[PDB]
């Protein structure tokens, strides 16, 4: 799948056997991107 | 966080009266009471709803992520 | 978590009838009617309108528990007067007064400004 | 007419100050209760979030979205989603309106209620349009975006009762006062010295006759004159608030009458 860095606006797609670090950054803090399958919210 | 859309107690819309309120404090240099009065907030529950509120979202927007 | 659905306050459940007419075993010519999915709004009004009828000996409503949207209404009328007819007369009276009130408010509103 | 009477003292777009005459207390109270809760209104009930990079949480936004006042004029020719024979929702029961916001300028990009755009087919019915009583014409401040923050979502608004959720509340605060002189003695006033000098005098006192000390207590008096002030939020005009309130009460009484008509079946 894909991931996004923390302290920079990027869009890595490195799956397993890759992990850290980031593309043109230097830090190893990687967050996971939002799901494509939408979720509904009862506006209450 | 951000200005509550409607007053808890009664139900009057107060979310559209935030910015205006601020103006009435800095542009016309009024006190909080008169500013709240001019916005049609006669009941002290809504008056509370605006006066008592703290806009924290401005400090939240200070982050880059 | 254990909180019930909100629509259970006005939507009738599976098999639950709107009204439950039960023969009161205490005093003769009396009846207890269970109103489902209704609160004080209807009960207080109907009860107050059942006291206007001078052929009604007793009329009282109660909500046995605020958790559940329902209330019981006990009615006792004079002999030769079925209580259901008292309820009907009360209801129709309410409807008429409300209609007249609506007409009056409309006519009064058509004469205003701003 | 012939029964209860109305006397409009003040009237505007947002408020109606009037006097209910020749009415029982329970009917005035019930009218108030119906005006508060049991009046159908269109409000956001479903929120589908695609992208949300704003500060606020998802359901945090969805909540205030639900509280947004929407046009509920022709709400009576709209239908409950629970009654319509459609899957989930459709155009005969719900109103779908989108929201697409994105930080553009270096300054904070505000997201108001005017940014809501109706998508579903209204087919003639005056409905769904978010009420904007704002002077600048912005409406309710929903959110705030930084520089590259985006908020993309869709809202399905359905017909609902304020009894189910306060977001479907057509009215705000309803002022209600009977017998400004305590001539019915429904209230034993609290005091330290003088009861009259301490407790403030109501405005409605201008519309009734003060008691005479030479006169005894009128024990055979009831409550006839009521002073009301109904305030609307915007979804439904004040006159239509009280009128649809009356019609709702009348209708739900007529349903009980109809039930009595139905229980005669073998
Ligand atoms: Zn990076
Ligand atoms: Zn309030
Ligand atoms: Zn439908």
């Amino acid at each position: 799948l894909k991931y996004i860095c923390a302290e920079c606006s990027s869009k890595l797609s490195l799956s397993r056997t890759d992990a850290v670090r980031c593309k043109d950054c230097g830090h190893r803090i990687l967050l996971k991107a939002r799901t494509k399958r939408l979720v509904q919210f009862e506006a209450r | 966080m951000i200005v509550p859309v409607r007053c808890f107690s009664c139900g009057k819309v107060v979310g559209d009266k935030w910015e205006s309120y601020l103006n009435l404090l800095q542009e016309d240099e009024l006190d909080e009471g008169t500013a709240l009065s001019r916005l049609g907030l006669k009941r002290y529950c809504c008056r509370r709803m605006i006066l008592t509120h703290v806009d924290l979202i401005e400090k939240f927007l200070r982050y880059n992520p | 978590m254990n909180a019930p659905d909100r629509f259970e306050l006005f939507l009738l459940g599976e098999g639950e009838s709107k009204l439950k007419i039960d023969p009161d075993t205490k005093a003769p010519n009396a009846v207890v009617i269970t109103f489902e999915k209704e609160d004080h709004t209807l009960g207080n009004l109907i009860r107050a309108e059942l006291l206007n009828d001078r052929k009604v000996l007793f009329a009282a409503y109660k909500v046995e528990h605020p958790f559940f949207a329902r209330f019981k209404l006990r009615i006792q009328t004079t002999e030769g007067y079925d209580p259901k007819d008292a309820l009907k007369n009360a209801c129709n009276s309410i409807i008429n007064k409300l209609g007249a009130l609506k007409t009056n408010f409309e006519t009064e509103w058509n004469l205003q400004t701003l | 007419e012939e029964g209860p009477q109305v006397k409009i003292r003040e009237a505007s777009k947002d408020n109606v100050d009037f006097i209910l005459s020749n009415v029982d207390l329970a009917m005035a109270n019930s009218l108030r209760r119906v005006m508060i809760a049991e009046i159908p209104t269109l409000a956001i009930d479903s929120v589908e979030v695609e992208t949300n990079t704003t500060v606020l949480a998802d359901e945090f936004i969805a909540h205030r979205l639900g509280l947004i006042p929407l046009q509920s004029m022709d709400i009576e020719q709209l239908e409950y989603s629970r009654d319509c024979f459609c899957e989930d929702h459709c155009d005969k029961c719900s109103v779908v309106l989108t929201l697409q916001a994105f930080g553009e300028s270096e300054s904070t990009t505000n997201v108001y209620s005017k940014d809501l755009v109706i998508v579903s087919n209204l087919m003639g019915r005056n409905i769904g349009h978010p009420i904007i009583q704002d002077k600048e014409g912005n409406g309710v401040l929903i959110c705030k975006l930084r520089k590259g923050q985006e908020l993309k979502l869709t809202c399905v608004a359905k017909k609902g009762i304020a009894k189910e959720h306060a977001k479907w509340g057509p009215a705000a605060a309803i002022e209600f006062e009977y017998d400004p002189w305590n001539k019915l003695k429904h209230t034993d006033y609290w005091y330290e010295q003088d009861s009259a000098k301490e407790w403030p005098q109501s405005k409605n006192c201008e519309y009734e006759d003060p008691p005479n000390e030479g006169d005894p207590f009128d024990y055979k008096a009831q409550a006839d004159t009521f002073y009301m002030n109904v305030e609307s939020v915007g979804s439904i005009p004040v006159d239509q608030v009280v009128v649809r309130g009356i019609d709702t009460l009348q209708k739900k009484v007529a349903s009980i009458l109809l039930a009595l008509t139905q229980m005669d079946q073998d």
